RNA sequence: ACCGAUAGCGAACUAGUACCGUGAGGGAAAGCUGAAAAGCACCCCGGGAGGGGGGUGAAAAGAGCCUGAAACCGGGCGGCG
RNA sequence: GUAAGGUCCGGUGGAGCCGCCGGUAUCGCGGAUCCUGCCGGGAGUAGCAGCGUAGUCGGGUGAGAAUCCCGACCGCCGGAG
RNA sequence: CCGACACAGGUGCCCCUGGGUGAGAAGCCUAAGGCGUGUCGGGGGAAACCCGGCCGAGGGAACUCGGCAAACUGGCCCCGUAACUUCGGGAGAAGGGGUGCCUGCGGGUGCGUAACCCGCAGGUCGCAGUGACUAGGGGGGCCCGACUGUUUAAUAAAAA
RNA sequence: AAUAGGCGGCCGUCGAGGGCUCGGGUAGAAGACCCGGUUGAUAGGGCGGGGAUGUAAGCGGGAAGGGUCAACCGACCCGCUUAGUCCGCCGCCCCUAAUCGCCCGAG
């Protein structure tokens, strides 16, 4: 995948970046990622970095079965996808060089666009009782983001 | 009918939910014509058991019997506000309230720590651990004008109630700061009456001594001990299946028929257990003490502290009631207790029996 | 507080977590809890808790820790990689 | 690299089980560039081994 | 019994090994034949008319 | 006046090959960059896989390479909520 | 155009395609617990317990260490591991 | 290695095994040798409920198709032992008493105050001395088959 | 309770009132609930009270005897000793930690 799904971007006011075939659940990324859309790149980060420490719960909205909720107010199932918080971390810095190396200031850059998508699945087999052999798969996701310097 | 037995656990008491607060409520009053506060609260002490002469009817009339008690410590309460109530389409409204304006403190147990003088607490800092939101630039001007027009609806004759509004003091046994606000019915047949009573007694401190009569029947009124999720053999009391049975034991066998094609609300099943609203009736109160002391021939006067204390309590240091029986509740629980709502024909008189031993023996 | 430089006793009341884990775990439990009050009290963002001290913990097998532990608590400040300051505290027998 | 074949040709050469070999804690670096038996037994009579 | 564990005791010798003829694993040991082409139990191949296998090495099936 | 890669011989290709059964025997899937590799020099970031610039080409058709549908999934937009 | 369906406009694509007359056919898809390929809800759920419940503390390598290496402590088998 | 598997099965446990206790290649502890890979970890009075264990006052099968499961007894020494009988047996029938540690003697084989085993007297502690581990519950009628043995590998072990 | 209620107070047209974070349970499967948070006895530590077992280690003496009837060995007993150990109970003392900080929020 190399192709993105915002429409107007524009080389002189914005910044893109991409990630492909992330070994990541692409359910939480997908979480994850409505909830960093629309804000700005610091506060993304830092949000990142306190879903890593675990000082801070996403809520789940669509992926939530058999999900505790967690103390506070809008808490309802959330959880803490550090995997996927790290690869998006890793995602937004590049964002922030490629903005930074076009001349962006970086304490204005907004996430306009974020989204992610299910990639190619590498398939694999367990056993199981009775001689039947199952499937035992990984789902790969991509991760896509622009940002732009906001006036 | 092939065999019959009555059905396992009340429908009565249902949902058998978390109680709403875990601050009692009273939805009944007795209706008595002395005017006085209808009942009164108090903290969870203890248990311990006396041996007195019995005096209410039966076989053991005259003679020594074991009883236990319960000990409830109850520092005075606080009467800051007063309520009135006027008949709506369908039920009481509450017209208006007022409250007294702020005052100092003076039986706040501060301590001279070491840098700063003595803190000089006084009202509504203690109050707003529970309101949080209390009149500014309050004056006794307007709480005069503001009572001065409760007591004019009163004589017009828009106001069919009155009512006291009264909060708990437990900073003066040191228990805890935050305190808990309830309102209390008045007895008596006039409204005015009872209006000059809590007026009267606005912004003062009320004492068990001076409410409640010893040797009178109560009922008590509090949140039972909380016992989290059971199974349905503790919850409702079904009987375990046989020994032989391979999915389990402590479980319910048929939930329902297979008409109706659905589970009915009367089946017996796990659920919240404990930590219930109750009501019991007919609680006689043997004594009420002062300073956690108790005074039993005028010559020889005992602390009804066991000694070492009382298990997961403190001390004793202010008035207490002692309660025939066992309450709902566990210790520090607030319970409320109001005068009897439906005695017997036959009660025991009204006067404090003869005790000839108290327990303050180590109990734990 | 407890400034750099100075030592400190601490009895630990490894007691206290005896019965909320089972039996065959509480030594192990118990090395933690001394890790975590020992952070929480000398407020050091790393402890180095001594072979000493650990060998005392686990002296009657994994499933009878002692119920008190005395420890000995230096505190440091290394303020390593210009990330703030760093407080190390180091634990030792008595 | 993994202390094994050093640990196994030790045990070899001293006849015991390899459980019973010690290697000091703080010449780790000196263990693992010994490559050859000659080494080993070189590390053994200085006590490293 | 007569399942898996009866199949942990295929550990002795091989029924059919290399033949030397046809070179095919099917030169039953114990009896001294093959159970492909006959080498050992007759000079001439074992070929029959009800069996596709020998025209399925030519492609002339 | 045969079929046109699930068709036509099982096999358009390292196919009676891989693989299954002790054995007799059974037996697949899998074609396509571009006219020409001109198959991306150099720069920033990342542990790396890769990402973003900048180049090649009529067109990325970028080797996971002609066209690129349906089912499914992510985002934006219009309506309901 | 009643219809089976035909034709036109905007976009992608890069080399073949159709009207009419007369013939020919492996000539028309919703089902056969149909065949082949691909993808959904179940679901970020079960499972990763039971027959031997084993790890902890310092140091090391490393971008990255509950899981790799060295020392101590604590354990399992010890007519079998 | 075989069973589609880094399968709790099978093949191969095919040959071999220091110290203490002990009749013992039993159980338990431990030396040598091996392992922490019968390979996912962390949290918790964090419940209900389910699997595997320990105890339960008073009664003691009133439960159930049926004492199913569990429980009682349990090693060793001494006394004692029924109906019946094919005279061999039943039989460890049944039932009763003792058992630890310490201080001194006697005895058997022995050159020996080497080693193994067998009795005797005295003092003494506990609720309990085969103190853990190991370790039978018993008796009386009836039917069937004489006994040991074999059988439907994967619902029948039986009077077949 | 779709007639989706009454009342006192506080705020808005910066901001009352909250959530996370902290020390603990009158509570608890996750959530929720309750008390405390320097306006302090919430937890730990120290001291004191009350408890459960049942008299610690060490030293001194006796002990059925044996021993060269000497030195020494000896199960067990007596005194210091209501001892020693321990406490998922209570009281007093701010000695330690209840800190720094972050985010909704009507208009
Ligand atoms: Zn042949």
């Amino acid at each position: 995948r190399f192709g993105y799904s915002f429409q107007n971007f524009d080389p002189k006011r914005m910044a893109r970046a991409s990630a492909r075939d992330l070994r990541i659940s692409p359910k939480l990324a997908v979480e994850v990622c409505r909830e960093l859309r629309g804000m700005m790149l610091n506060d993304a980060l830092r949000y990142l970095d306190d879903v890593i420490a675990l000082k801070r719960p996403v809520p789940l909205k669509r992926y939530n079965d058999s999900q505790g909720h967690k103390p506070g107010k809008g808490f309802g199932p959330g959880r803490y996808p550090v995997k996927v918080a790290k690869a998006i971390k890793k995602v937004l810095l590049n964002v922030k060089n490629n903005a930074v190396q076009k001349g962006l200031d970086p304490d204005k850059l907004k996430i306009i666009h974020i989204a992610a998508h299910k990639g190619p699945v590498l398939r694999g087999w367990y056993p199981r009782a009775f001689g039947r052999a199952t499937p035992f798969n990984e789902q790969t996701t991509h991760i896509e983001v622009v940002v732009e310097e906001i006036r | 009918g092939k065999v019959h037995r009555p059905r396992r656990g009340s429908l009565g008491f249902s949902p058998r939910k978390r109680a709403k607060s875990i601050v009692p409520r009273i939805r009944s009053w007795p209706k008595e014509t002395e005017v006085r506060m209808l009942g009164f609260a108090g903290y969870k002490a203890g248990m311990t058991h006396i041996l007195m002469i019995d005096d209410e009817p039966g076989l053991t009339n005259g003679k020594e019997i074991f009883m236990p008690v319960t000990i409830i410590e109850t520092p005075p309460l606080r009467v800051f506000g007063i309520r009135a109530y006027r008949m709506g389409y369908l039920g009481l409204e509450t017209a208006t309230e007022v409250i007294v304006p702020d005052f100092p403190l003076d039986n706040y147990p501060a301590k001279e720590r070491k840098g700063k003088p003595k803190p000089k607490m006084t009202f509504y800092k203690l109050l707003e651990r529970r309101i949080a939101t209390l009149p500014k630039n309050y004056t006794q001007e307007m709480f005069e004008q503001k009572l001065g027009q409760l007591e004019d609806m009163i004589k017009e004759g828009e106001i069919v109630d009155v009512r006291a509004i009264v909060a708990t003091q437990p900073w003066v046994i040191k228990l805890k700061k935050k305190p808990e606000v309830m309102e209390y019915a008045i007895g008596g047949t006039s409204v005015e009456e009872k209006f000059n009573y809590i007026k009267e007694k606005l912004g003062k401190e009320l004492r068990v001594g001076e409410v409640l009569k010893e040797g009178e029947l109560l009922d008590v009124i509090a949140v039972t001990k909380g016992k989290g999720t059971q199974g349905p053999v503790k919850r409702w009391g079904i009987k375990l299946r046989a020994h032989k049975d391979s999915k389990g034991r402590r479980k319910v066998g048929s939930i329902g028929p297979w008409h109706p094609a659905r589970v009915m609300w009367t089946v017996p099943m796990a659920g919240q257990m404990g930590f219930h609203h109750r009501t019991e009736l007919n609680k006689r109160l043997i004594a009420i003490g002062e300073n956690g002391k108790l005074k039993l021939d005028e010559n020889t006067e005992i602390e009804i502290t066991p000694k070492g204390g009382f298990p997961h309590y403190g001390i004793v240091r202010s008035d207490f009631m002692m309660i025939a029986g066992s309450v709902p509740g566990a210790i520090k629980r607030i319970i409320r207790v109001r005068p009897a709502i439906r005695p017997p024909k036959k009660k025991p008189p009204v006067q404090r029996p003869q005790i000839t031993y108290v327990s303050v023996e180590s109990k734990q | 507080a407890i400034k750099a430089g100075e030592e400190v006793i601490f009895t630990v009341p490894i007691k206290k977590i005896k019965k909320i884990v089972p039996r065959w775990k509480r030594a192990p439990r118990a090395v933690k809890f001394v890790r975590e009050f020992v952070a929480r009290h000398a407020k050091a963002q790393e402890v180095i808790i001594d072979p000493k001290v650990n060998e005392k913990i686990w002296e009657r097998g994994i499933e009878k820790p002692p119920s008190k532990l005395r420890v000995k608590v230096k505190v440091e400040e290394e303020k390593r990689e210009g990330e703030e300051t760093v407080r190390i505290a180091y634990v030792t027998l008595a | 690299n993994t202390l094994k074949m050093q640990r196994r040709i030790a045990a070899e050469i001293l006849k015991c089980g390899e459980n019973r070999i010690w290697i000091d804690p703080e010449r780790i670096d000196d263990v693992a560039s010994a490559i050859t038996r000659e080494d080993i037994k070189r590390l053994i009579k200085e006590g490293v081994i | 019994g007569s399942g898996t564990a009866t199949f942990g005791k295929r550990n002795s010798t091989p029924t059919h090994i290399r033949c030397r003829r046809c070179g095919r694993v099917s030169y039953n040991v114990k009896k001294g034949y093959c159970a492909a082409c006959g080498f050992g139990r007759s000079r001439r191949l074992r070929k029959y008319r009800w069996s596709k296998k020998w025209k399925k090495k030519k492609n002339a099936h």
